[PDB]
DNA sequence: ATAAGTATTGATATAAGTAATAGATAATG
DNA sequence: CATTATCTACCGACAATATCAATACTTAT
């Protein structure tokens, strides 16, 4: 039942060991079934209710849809065993000469093989689920792109199967499906389904306005061009989606990977970890081998043992779904009104009126531009107010079971969930609903810093702590009327910029404010640490600014100062004189910029942004407050003109930073590697570019960017060609991505390394902890604890220079490279003429570098058939006229590092706050 | 008397954005003898010529010099073509307009808002007499703008509210192989039925020997298109060009479902219709068997259909009650999110 | 002593306001 | 040395196809 209100009415904390020891080794059972029997339990569940309904009558209603997928299900399994039938009668060939050109030749005994190894029940419920969750995806408007479909339905039967391979294994004591295999699979089955899917429609008919009523495919397979070029997709009858906008969702498509109810797999090795029979690698690498290579060699070095700390300290903290959120997140939904983000219940868009053919052309593009804007609208509240709904079914599951979520990296190292659905790292409503399972008394410390979190969520986070709490204080008889009645109220908690945290963070302030001694009190909303331009944080210790550090609060202060503001304030400045001095796009604007519209900018200015993504950026962050057109983005062009102006003199060590990451990524890429090959690819004279931007991260956790030219082609499935990249072809690298790509992904490794390091030695003090990338949440108790370890850690990553370890790693790494040189400059140093000649003779032992050296020049189409041929040629350009010579790869200079002790920021608390 | 500019002048031109134009006078008094202008246009001391994209102006000076019309707006906004334009013709009876003519915006701001250009809007049963328009898109990447002002015959919207204006259209040979395509060959495609049902178009002259091997026979044979070598054109770089006469004629389908149809059904252009009219919504292939009677049309792939059929198709379409909406035939590639 | 598919592959067209936007800018001839 | 075709910061993410011109390849007669 509800086992969160019994554990708290416990008075003691061994009393609470032992029902926590007790219900942990019920959950190890429950979570042991849940994963295994998902499938089996979810087809049951709508078999029972289509045998159910089936008594009442039929009806076209959410009982109707179970019954729907029973007889889809019921009238697919037939055609698959007959597909594995032919299967199996036909994988006993005798002569690969004469068989079915097509039907078997290339489709059936290429996909034989992996067809018989999985029982067929499981691939028709997989398909159908698969299908379901996949309802508007990829750009579609109401359906799925096919090759995500195929893929994924391809990918879900061999996961399955991996599963089900698993699970023999414990009980009784290809390993990677090729994309081609996997697109045909999924192909065929969800060609079957499409041939047995059928939905009753109600129609209208043109000529006598009579209602008519049919039966028709619930899937059907189509094409829609975009830009040109065509595009597969697979549409869903607008009757299923009617019934997918409904409550009972949640169980027609299962969500297999839930928060697991037992402690998470602590992490010792790359390959396990957090889930139990599903295999989660410990990156989340898109499409290399590469990178799993190198963080499979970490692995067996065992060297980023701090990274395993930091993910066992992340995923053994329990949470536990907000009882009373989940009631009022639950009346507001049922009452089917607009909420604050919750859109509301819709029938079908309306659109303008459509103007006469014979208008200017430029009118009729108006209209389709604005047919798009409001179709694009209508999908986004349908598609926001059904994740609303699955959300909220997934928490009604858990309403009062405790949880743990397995953590996860992507190739950076910033931890992420494994739960993609429902997971405290999703929007304001997910977050309000859950709270910290573990309860701790306030105390004095405590008591303040809950007032002064509930302050943060109403947008007053900018001002000293004082004020906070001031602010929390004035404003007790609105805690007390939003905590009595969410609704049918004055409700304050709405108008916060959070709105739902505020709400939980209130009621837990009520219960607070009705006792004598507040610290006596057990609370368990955490609080959050938000970080204050943490990027630029990190750009001033790295560079070791002083004003820089300064105005990031890293050096301590009485007030605290952020970056966004200050600039917001300047460009507001001079946006006012410019509107004055006579220019109209000013005028509108001159108020509405504020720390939220420049603070994006900013950001990803630091980080080498391209002026189109300020303009876009600038547009949506004001589209809100209805300052300029949301949807154009002409208004919005001269903005950013501005901000650019403003921002350019503000940054001086974040700009040489970036500066020298760009040049050495440029040069890196370009560079081309010795040793490997010693063959000439015979593309051209000048050969591909395969080495890729590598360092490591300061926990020894290795990062390779993982930005290739991706090769795509069309391999045959029984629908269609799907363009699709097969993960396995190592191809060169796009320049271009590195280039931009690297400023980034530095610092956003800087980030997830200070948040691990800080995650194990909280975790090591015994605060449970959770982090949102840059904002680090505790109870309200251990805040002052987690305050300390921040700064502390924070010291223990930037104690030895990073940008000098970061440039000698490359040096390492790339010294036997030879970058392709254009025709010269200049010259730099004096050990290039002795590269391209590799005549020093090397006698008696290795340094073989010459000897390997020497036939790489053999490959740079010399002048013979001979020795002496190309050590001539390259005479005339030290002594003068322009080669595409052959010279060794040089990293730039680092900037020079001013002067700033960064142990000055253990006294500042406004770093993290 | 207008100053015709030969090759000596027309070699100065550094810069042509791309566009090949032609420049021999003997070429095009032999183009407007083929086309015998003098028939429709009966009066050519009323007619008002609209010339898009003239360039170098030397169609302009010999269509002036045998018909004088009353008013020629060569409308040409680039730097180098326009500076020629206004030292060549300068006072001469020609309007040379800097004004861009891709935009829609210039056409409503000529005819509408300024009222430098007014022609006179006739009925839509005869050619128009007193409005002719001609143009030289010869850009390899500017194709798509042919097939804008061939869709304005359909909506009647652009230039076409004065009737049926005459176009004589310089194209890339590319194009004219696309839109003169007929039923079956390889190049067959949407262009070639959009161009079937809203226009009849003739190859007045092409650039090239070797390439009557894309066009139909008999049709090649009916036209009977003047040639010329590859070293007529100024700029000799681009493929060969020729040149289009194109005049809209009477259609009674319904634009926006014919669209929707010949666009879902020219994807698969080579699957028989027994199959590629599932690609048209929902439960298409058992409705489109129970409506069609002619089980030989069942046979003919999407590629084989003349623009009779797609009318026919489009009309069982519309007749169809479960038909999907037409109007959401679109991917969201603007702001679908997709946040959970 | 004597040829026709054929799995693989590569080019081209696709829609049509330069994808919902337009200034850099690395990269060939 | 003069001139142009890509994108538009990065991460969780998740992608164009049909057709046919032609190829190397195995069949085999
Ligand atoms: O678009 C973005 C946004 C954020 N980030 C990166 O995510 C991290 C924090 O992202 P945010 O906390 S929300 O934005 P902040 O820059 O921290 O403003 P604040 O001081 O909190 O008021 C931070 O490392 C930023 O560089 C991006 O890289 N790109
Ligand atoms: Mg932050």
């Amino acid at each position: 039942i509800n086992f969160f209100e019994i554990y708290n009415s416990l008075p003691t904390l061994e009393e609470k060991k032992a029902f926590e020891s007790a219900l942990n080794i019920f959950n190890q059972d429950r979570q042991k079934v849940l994963e295994n029997r998902a499938t089996e339990a979810a087809r049951e569940r709508w078999k029972h209710d289509f045998e159910e309904a089936k008594a009442r009558g039929d009806i076209s209603i959410e009982k109707n849809l179970n019954v729907k997928l029973w007889k889809w299900y019921n009238e697919m399994l037939p055609l698959v065993k007959e597909e594995i039938n032919h299967c199996r009668s036909l994988l006993s060939e005798k002569l690969s000469d004469k068989k079915g050109l097509n039907k078997v030749d290339t489709n059936r005994l290429g996909y034989g093989p992996y067809l018989t190894l999985i029982d067929p029940g499981k691939m028709c419920v997989i398909t159908i689920l698969e299908l379901l969750k996949l309802n508007s995806t990829g750009g579609v408007i109401e359906g799925m792109r096919t090759a995500r479909a195929v893929i994924s339905v391809g990918k879900a039967i061999e996961m399955e199967f991996r599963s089900e391979q698993v699970l023999k294994s414990e009980s009784q004591a290809k390993i990677l499906w090729p994309q081609s295999i996997r697109a045909r699979i999924g192909s065929v089955l969800i060609s079957m389904l499409i041939q047995v899917a059928k939905v009753s429609v109600q129609g209208v008919d043109p000529v006598t306005k009579a209602k008519v009523h049919g039966e028709a495919p619930a899937f059907a397979h189509g094409y829609q061009y975009h830009n040109g070029s065509k595009l597969g997709v697979l549409k869903i009858h607008k009757t299923l989606i009617r019934q997918l906008n409904g409550e009972r969702l949640i169980a027609s498509v299962q969500p297999q990977l839930l928060p697991m109810l037992v402690e998470p797999k602590p992490w010792v090795n790359w390959r396990s970890g957090g889930y139990h029979y599903t295999q989660s690698t410990l990156l989340r690498t898109k499409d290399s081998p590469e990178q799993v290579a190198y963080l499979k060699a970490a692995s067996d070095n065992g060297d980023i043992d701090r990274v395993y700390d930091g993910l066992n300290v992340l995923g053994r903290t329990p949470w536990t779904v907000n009882r009373k959120v989940f009631d009022v997140v639950s009346q507001v939904w049922n009452k089917g009104e607009g909420f604050l983000d919750i859109p509301g219940a819709q029938d079908e868009m309306v659109l303008p009126p459509a103007p006469p053919k014979n208008s200017d052309p430029s009118i009729l593009r108006a209209w389709k531009l604005q047919v798009k804007t409001i179709a694009n609208k209508f999908s986004s509240d349908r598609s926001n107010r059904c994740d609303t709904n699955y959300k909220l079914e997934i928490a009604r599951a858990f309403l009062g079971e405790k949880l743990y979520f397995p953590h996860n990296l992507d190739f950076r190292g910033r931890a992420y969930p494994l739960s993609p659905h429902f997971n405290h790292l999703g929007n304001d409503m997910s977050r309000g609903l859950l709270i910290f399972w573990h309860g701790k008394k306030l105390g004095p410390s405590g008591l303040k810093w809950l007032k002064i979190h509930l302050s943060n969520l109403f947008g007053f986070d900018k001002l000293p702590l004082k004020d906070r709490v001031a602010f929390t204080e004035s404003h007790l008889q609105d805690i007390k009327d939003s905590a009595e009645n969410p609704l049918t109220g004055d409700r304050w908690w709405t108008t916060a910029d959070k709105p739902w945290q505020a709400l939980a963070t209130c009621f837990e302030l009520n219960e607070v404010m009705k006792m004598d001694n507040p610290e006596e009190f057990i609370s368990h909303q955490p609080v959050h640490q938000d970080g204050t331009c943490n990027g630029l944080q990190h750009y001033a210790a790295l560079g070791g600014d002083v004003e820089g550090a300064t105005q990031v609060n890293l050096v301590p202060s009485d007030k605290p100062q952020d970056v966004y503001a200050h600039v917001a304030r300047l460009v507001q400045k001079r946006l006012e004189i410019a509107a004055e001095k006579g220019d109209e796009n000013a005028k509108i604007l001159k108020d509405k910029i504020t720390r939220k519209v420049v603070k994006q900018t900013v950001m990803t200015n630091v980080y080498g942004v391209t002026y189109v993504g300020a303009t876009f950026q600038i547009a949506k962050q004001l589209s809100p407050i209805f300052d300029d057109r949301k949807e154009s983005l002409d208004f919005s062009k001269y903005l950013t003109k501005h901000v650019f102006s403003a921002i350019r003199e503000l940054f001086h060590s974040a700009h040489l930073i970036q500066d020298w990451l760009g040049e050495s990524a440029k040069r890196i890429s370009k560079s081309i590697r010795l040793d490997v090959d010693e063959k000439s690819f015979k593309n051209g004279n000048k050969p591909d570019f395969m080495s890729s931007v590598i360092w490591t991260t300061p926990l020894g956790l290795p990062i390779v960017q993982p930005y290739r030219e991706e090769s795509k082609k069309q391999v045959e499935t029984n629908l269609q060609t799907v363009f699709i990249s097969d993960p396995f072809a190592v191809n060169p690298v796009n320049a271009r991505r590195q280039k931009a790509g690297l400023p980034p992904n530095f610092i956003h490794s800087l980030d997830a390394s200070h948040m691990l390091l800080s995650a194990a030695e909280c975790g090591k003090q015994g605060l449970d902890f959770a982090s949102v990338h840059d904002s680090y949440w505790t109870h309200a108790s251990d805040i002052d604890t987690m305050n300390v370890v921040l700064r502390e850690q924070f010291i223990k990553l930037h104690e030895v220079d990073l940008v000098l370890r970061l440039k000698e790693e490359f040096d390492q790494r790339y010294k036997n490279y030879v970058k392709i040189g254009k025709l010269k400059r200049s010259t730099d140093l004096a050990q290039k003429i002795i590269r391209i000649r590799k005549d020093l003779s090397r006698k008696l032992g290795r340094s073989t570098t010459l000897a390997d050296e020497i036939y790489f020049e053999k490959k740079r189409q010399e002048l013979l058939n001979e020795d002496i041929t190309d050590l001539d040629a390259l005479e005339l350009e030290n002594g003068n006229s322009g080669m595409s010579v052959l010279l060794p790869l040089r990293l730039p200079e680092i900037p020079p590092k001013g002067d700033f002790d960064v142990t000055v920021l253990r006294n500042s608390q406004y770093f993290f706050s | 008397s207008v100053p015709i500019p030969g090759i000596k002048d027309i070699s100065k031109l550094k810069f042509f954005y791309g566009f090949k134009y032609l420049w021999n006078p003997t070429v095009y008094n032999k183009i407007f003898d083929k086309l015998d202008l003098t028939k429709t246009y009966k009066h050519p001391e009323e007619l008002k010529v609209l010339d898009l994209y003239p360039g170098v102006g030397i169609q302009s000076a010999i269509f002036y010099n045998k018909y004088c019309p009353r008013q020629y707006s060569l409308l040409e906004k680039r730097s180098s073509l326009y500076k020629f334009l206004n030292a060549k013709f300068e006072g001469s009876p020609l309007q040379i307009l800097k004004r861009d003519p891709y935009d829609w915006s210039t056409y409503s701001n000529l005819i509408d808002e300024e009222r430098i250009f007014v022609p006179e809007v006739q009925s839509s049963d005869h050619i128009n007499d007193k409005f002719l328009t001609v143009a030289n898109v010869t850009g390899e990447g500017s194709e798509g703008l042919i097939m804008q002002w061939l869709s304005c015959i359909g909506n009647k919207n652009w230039l076409y509210r004065f009737g049926k204006v005459k176009m004589l259209l310089w194209m890339p040979s590319t194009t004219a192989r696309k839109l003169l395509a007929r039923p079956g060959m390889h190049s067959r495609s949407k262009c070639s039925v959009v161009r079937e049902a809203f226009t009849d178009t003739k190859l007045i002259a092409i650039s090239d020997a070797n390439e009557l091997k894309g066009f139909d026979s008999q049709c090649i044979e009916e036209w009977d298109p003047i040639l010329f070598s590859a070293a007529e054109i100024w700029p000799t770089k681009g493929k060969p060009i020729a040149l289009v006469e194109m005049d809209p004629i009477d259609f009674d389908f319904d634009v926006d479902n014919w669209d929707y149809v010949t666009r879902h059904l020219m994807i698969l252009k080579r699957t028989p219709l027994n199959t590629v009219m599932d690609s048209l919504g929902h439960g298409g292939q058992q409705y489109f068997n129970s409506r069609i009677t002619d089980k030989d049309l069942l046979k003919k792939c999407p590629i084989d259909l003349t623009n009779d059929e797609f009318i026919y198709l489009t009309k069982l379409f519309m007749e169809w009650p479960f038909k999907p909406d037409i109007l959401m035939d679109f991917v969201d590639m603007y702001q679908t999110e997709h946040s959970g």
